């Protein structure tokens, strides 16, 4: 009965909690790379511009 | 078919092993006909007659 604010509400930066199994979703913080390599498929020539 | 407005540039060369570099000839000939292209330098190899 006095549990209280659940870490749902105690959670810094717009954290989130979700159980089964419990986890901290949607506190995007810092800066987060991604390497992706893409074919000739896509680029065209200019001269086609 | 003389050509006149020999105003040639490259979007983006690339000194690669194959012809990672492709120029850009904006020109005004004369009329129809064939034209003969060529590469006077050694350094640069255009791959079409």
């Amino acid at each position: 009965k006095e549990r209280g604010a659940s870490l749902q509400h105690t959670a810094p930066f717009g954290c989130q909690i979700a159980t089964n199994p419990v986890r901290a979703m949607n506190c995007a913080v810092g800066n987060m790379p991604i390497s992706i390599d893409i074919p000739d498929a896509a680029f065209t020539r200019v001269v086609d511009a | 078919p003389s050509l006149t407005d020999m105003s040639c540039e490259v979007p983006a060369c690339t000194h690669s092993s194959d012809f990672g570099g492709v120029a850009i000839i904006k020109y005004a000939a004369s009329k129809k006909g064939k034209c003969a292209v060529h590469s006077m330098t050694n350094a640069v190899t255009i791959r079409e007659a």
